[PDB]
């Protein structure tokens, strides 16, 4: 069924997911469509702006083997450390954004293993499998 | 066990500020401006609540910052009138014996440079004694000569006031709460989101709101702090009160050709029904809705203290009276007779009188100062009152309250309280049961 | 300071000037280096 722009926020994680990419359309957008003026430089800053926010996260997502994004798995374990909760004590039962109130605290430390680990190794490793 | 999994298109996002632009259909200074969708969209969103804050709302600055940015756009392309600066020889105007409107403007002559920069012109032009003071018949000076340079406003242009949206970059939500209560910050349990924000007419006037939007229940009484009287208390009404304010005066524009090439619009001659200009306010009508403020104000003061309203502290003509424009008119009216009453602890009509400025100054700016052409005929209109900008005055039971203003972000922030700007991040992780194989 | 020791290199220059009153002009002055000004053709 068809929410509309951020019409599974108010739900658990695990709802959410069902319609992500209703949100990713939008995060990028597109359209829109005497010099200088009020807005002359506005539009072109913001619409620029929209660009490089998209692209930056982007490009980890390209990174991190995977493109065919919204959602994918690793080969990097969870660590405990990082909020030990249950999955029906996540994923049934908490928002995103309750989600991000916790896990936020070690953003750039899991990043280091997902820019890192795979990435690294999955490599090197199909090399040798072109051995033969 | 449980393993890192990758999320994209994730529904989270912070409070962040970012560049808005513009919108609006397809006069003032908007045409370089996106049309607006014809099927404005949004969607209430269940569950989701958080913290509003219209005190830290950065929308606001941005809008006024916007708005004066324009307003000088506007008159760069125009006649500046640095010529005008000369001793003025000025004599009284006997209107109709013996004498209730006070003249309140002088016949005023002076020797002009004209298109042949060589030989000048003796020319004459009616001046408000608001604009013009006596030097040392009589001498007397524009009174921005020792301020500024002048600037007249392009006849052709308005100032009428346009609905404006504003809209957000992608990557970016304009949240907007619906609840009907809201007490400038806190947290609403009825948050939607919308694609752009409804049309804001930029109305700039003291004391004062005009044609903004209505507020539902009951009256609204919003302060950064209430206890605070270094503060102030913004008031939104629930029924609009009709005000409808005239200048009955046919007056001409007898144009002087004060080139080379560009023209100057002077004040030609006045006639017909010579009374000051006023405004007529519904009386019955204010004391009922006054009564329904001041219902708020027992609220957060107690059931047993007494309200008292009063006019403001003078000074500056521009704060102490009401300001607006009417068709590029500036007026500026004795609210005294509004905000003259009392409550105690537990037609008819009113007339204000207005008078009329030529030269003026924008959002307390000086080092600069424009020119209103005087515009021909006889001007009325009509608007409706949608709110109050009031400040807060031996402190154990009586309290005075008056009209104020002078920041004009204020206006604005009394609009756009009900919506604020957050940055989307569309990329979340989470631990889920999953070894990914090559 | 007499004799002359600075050489003065300055000039007591006065001047009608225009004012805010274009019109009435007034009669004004101010110290010039002599590296600023040069003698057309008191002088
Ligand atoms: C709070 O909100 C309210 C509601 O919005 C505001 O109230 C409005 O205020 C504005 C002014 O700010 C008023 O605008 C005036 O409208 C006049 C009426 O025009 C209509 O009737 C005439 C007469 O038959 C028709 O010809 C018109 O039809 C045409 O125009 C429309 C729109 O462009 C077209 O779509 C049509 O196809 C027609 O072409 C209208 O139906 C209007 O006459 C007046 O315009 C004159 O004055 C302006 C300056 O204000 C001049 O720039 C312009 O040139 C006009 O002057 C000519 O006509 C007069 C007539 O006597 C002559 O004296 C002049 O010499 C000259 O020839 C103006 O646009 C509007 O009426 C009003 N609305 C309401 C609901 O009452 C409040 O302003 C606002 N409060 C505050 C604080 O701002
Ligand atoms: C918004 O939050 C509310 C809770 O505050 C969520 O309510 C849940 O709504 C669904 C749909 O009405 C209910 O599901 C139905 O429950 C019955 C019985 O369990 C089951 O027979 C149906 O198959 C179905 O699952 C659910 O019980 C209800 N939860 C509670 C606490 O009443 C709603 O899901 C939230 N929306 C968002 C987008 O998360
Ligand atoms: C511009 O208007 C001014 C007045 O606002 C006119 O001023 C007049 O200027 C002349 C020349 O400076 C004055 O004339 C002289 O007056 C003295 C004494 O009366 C007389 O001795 C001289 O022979 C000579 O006439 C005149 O008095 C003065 N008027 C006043 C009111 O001060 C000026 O003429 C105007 N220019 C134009 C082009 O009309
Ligand atoms: C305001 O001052 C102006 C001058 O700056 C005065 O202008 C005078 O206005 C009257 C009426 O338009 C003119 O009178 C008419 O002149 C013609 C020709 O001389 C004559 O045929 C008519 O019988 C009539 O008198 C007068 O000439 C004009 N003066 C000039 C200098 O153009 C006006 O009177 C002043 N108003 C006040 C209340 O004093
Ligand atoms: C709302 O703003 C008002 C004023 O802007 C704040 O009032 C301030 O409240 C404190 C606590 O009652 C007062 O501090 C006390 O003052 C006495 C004398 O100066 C001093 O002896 C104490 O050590 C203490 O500092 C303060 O004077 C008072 N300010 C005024 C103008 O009366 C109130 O705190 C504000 N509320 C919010 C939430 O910030
Ligand atoms: C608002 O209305 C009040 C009256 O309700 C006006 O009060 C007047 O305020 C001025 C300034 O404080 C007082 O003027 C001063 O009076 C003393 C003594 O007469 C004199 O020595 C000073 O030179 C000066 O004029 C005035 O007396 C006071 N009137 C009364 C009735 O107390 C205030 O002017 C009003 N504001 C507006 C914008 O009209
Ligand atoms: C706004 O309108 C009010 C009337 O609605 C005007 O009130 C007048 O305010 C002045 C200053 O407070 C009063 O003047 C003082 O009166 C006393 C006694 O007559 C005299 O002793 C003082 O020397 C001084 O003139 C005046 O009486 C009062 N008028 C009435 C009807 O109470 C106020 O002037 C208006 N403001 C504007 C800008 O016109
Ligand atoms: C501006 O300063 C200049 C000097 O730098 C002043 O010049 C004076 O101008 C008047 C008018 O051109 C001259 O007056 C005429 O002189 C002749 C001969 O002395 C006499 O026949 C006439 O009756 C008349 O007085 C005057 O000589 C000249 N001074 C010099 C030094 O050349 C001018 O007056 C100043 N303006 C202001 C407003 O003070
Ligand atoms: C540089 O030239 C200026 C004029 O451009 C000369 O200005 C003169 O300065 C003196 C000292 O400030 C003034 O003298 C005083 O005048 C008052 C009133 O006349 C008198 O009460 C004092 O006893 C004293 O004399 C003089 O008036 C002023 N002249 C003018 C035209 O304002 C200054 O003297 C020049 N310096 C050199 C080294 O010549
Ligand atoms: C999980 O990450 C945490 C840090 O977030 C690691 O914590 C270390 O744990 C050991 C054992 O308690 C301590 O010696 C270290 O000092 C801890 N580090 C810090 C930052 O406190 C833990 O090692 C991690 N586990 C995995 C398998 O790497
Ligand atoms: C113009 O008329 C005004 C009155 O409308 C006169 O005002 C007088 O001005 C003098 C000087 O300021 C005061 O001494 C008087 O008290 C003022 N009268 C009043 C009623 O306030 C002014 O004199 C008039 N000018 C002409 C040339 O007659
Ligand atoms: C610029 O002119 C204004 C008047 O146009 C002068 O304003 C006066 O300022 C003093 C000091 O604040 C007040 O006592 C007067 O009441 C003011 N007059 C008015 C009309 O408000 C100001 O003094 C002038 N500046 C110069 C340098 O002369
Ligand atoms: C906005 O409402 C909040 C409550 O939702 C008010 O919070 C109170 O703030 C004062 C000052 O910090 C504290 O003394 C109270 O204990 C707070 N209340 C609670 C519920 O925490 C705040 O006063 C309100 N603002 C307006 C203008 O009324
Ligand atoms: C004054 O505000 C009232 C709202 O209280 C406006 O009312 C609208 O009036 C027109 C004409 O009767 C109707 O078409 C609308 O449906 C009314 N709106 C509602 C909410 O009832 C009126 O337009 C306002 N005037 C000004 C100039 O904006
Ligand atoms: C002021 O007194 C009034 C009654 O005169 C109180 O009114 C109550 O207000 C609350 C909030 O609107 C309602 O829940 C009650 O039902 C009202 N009572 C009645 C009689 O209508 C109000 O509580 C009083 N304020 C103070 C601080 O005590
Ligand atoms: C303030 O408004 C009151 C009315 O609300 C005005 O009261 C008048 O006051 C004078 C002086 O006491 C009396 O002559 C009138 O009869 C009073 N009117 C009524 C309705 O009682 C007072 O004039 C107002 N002040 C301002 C400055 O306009
Ligand atoms: C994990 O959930 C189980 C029930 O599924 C529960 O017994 C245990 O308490 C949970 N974890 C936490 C930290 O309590
Ligand atoms: C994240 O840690 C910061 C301090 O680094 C702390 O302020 C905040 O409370 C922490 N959040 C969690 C969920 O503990
Ligand atoms: C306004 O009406 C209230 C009663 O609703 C009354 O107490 C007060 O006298 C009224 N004011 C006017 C001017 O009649």
């Amino acid at each position: 069924v068809f929410l509309g722009f951020l019409g599974a926020a108010g739900s658990t994680m695990g709802a959410a997911s069902m319609t992500l990419t209703v949100q990713a359309r939008n995060l990028l957008s597109g359209i829109v469509q005497l010099k200088l003026t009020v807005w002359g430089i506005k539009q072109l800053q913001a619409r620029v702006l929209a660009v490089e926010r998209y692209l930056r996260d982007q490009q980890l997502l390209g990174i991190w083997g995977c493109s065919g994004k919204l959602i994918c798995c690793t080969n990097v374990p969870w660590n405990s450390s990082w909020s030990n909760r249950n999955l029906s004590e996540i994923w049934d039962n908490m928002t995103w954004l309750q989600w991000d109130k916790e896990i936020s605290n070690y953003t750039q430390i899991i990043y280091g293993l997902l820019e890192e680990s795979q990435n690294q190794q999955e490599k090197n490793e199909q090399d040798l499998l072109a051995l033969d | 066990n449980l393993w890192v999994t990758v999320y994209y298109g994730v529904p989270v996002w912070k409070d962040a500020e970012t560049t808005l632009f513009c919108a609006s259909d397809a006069v003032w200074a908007t045409h370089a401006c996106v049309p607006t969708d014809p099927n404005p969209q949004e969607i209430h969103l269940e569950n989701v609540t958080e913290e509003f804050n219209m005190w830290k709302n950065n929308m606001v600055e941005q809008m006024h910052t916007d708005i004066i940015s324009l307003w000088d756009q506007s008159l760069k392309p125009c006649v500046k009138l640095t010529p005008l600066c000369v001793t003025l020889q000025c004599t009284n105007v006997t209107n109709n014996i013996t004498d209730d409107m006070r003249g309140e403007l002088k016949n005023c002559s002076f020797n002009m440079t004209t298109e042949l920069r060589d030989k000048k012109q003796k020319v004459y032009s009616l001046f408000y004694r608001l604009d013009v003071v006596q030097i040392n018949n009589k001498e007397y000076r524009l009174i921005n000569c020792n301020t500024s340079a002048i600037t007249q406003a392009c006849p052709k242009v308005s100032f009428e006031p346009i609905p404006i949206h504003y809209c957000a970059p992608a990557g970016f939500a304009i949240l907007k709460c619906k609840d009907k209560k809201f007490n400038g910050t806190g947290p609403c349990p009825s948050v939607s989101t919308v694609q752009c924000t409804h049309g804001i007419k930029p109305v700039v006037s003291t004391q004062l709101l005009l044609n903004g939007s209505l507020a539902e229940e009951e009256v609204m009484i919003r302060s950064e702090n209430i206890t605070n009287n270094a503060k102030n208390i913004l008031v939104q009404f629930n029924t609009p009160v009709q005000i409808n304010c005239t200048r009955p005066n046919n007056n001409t524009r007898k144009s002087i050709r004060i080139g080379p090439g560009q023209a100057f619009y002077a004040t030609g001659d006045i006639i017909g029904d010579i009374r000051q200009a006023h405004c007529n306010v519904s009386k019955a009508t204010w004391n009922e809705t006054l009564g329904k403020v001041v219902k708020q104000l027992r609220k957060h003061f107690g059931n047993n203290t007494i309200i008292r309203f009063a006019n403001s502290s003078g000074g500056d003509l521009e704060v102490t009276t009401h300001s607006f424009n009417c068709g590029g008119e500036f007026f500026y009216c004795n609210t005294s007779g509004l905000f003259n009453s009392t409550w105690i602890s537990n037609n008819d009509s009113i007339t204000l009188p207005c008078r009329i400025k030529q030269i003026i100054n924008m959002w307390q700016r000086i080092g600069q100062a424009m020119y209103a052409p005087p515009i021909q005929g006889v001007i009325r209109c009509v608007s409706n009152i949608t709110g109050l900008i009031l400040t807060r005055d031996t402190n154990s039971t009586t309290e005075t309250f008056r009209p104020g203003g002078g920041d004009m972000r204020d206006n604005w922030r009394s609009e756009l309280y009900k919506y604020k700007v957050v940055k989307i991040e569309p990329l979340g992780v989470a631990p889920t049961r999953c070894k990914r194989r090559v």
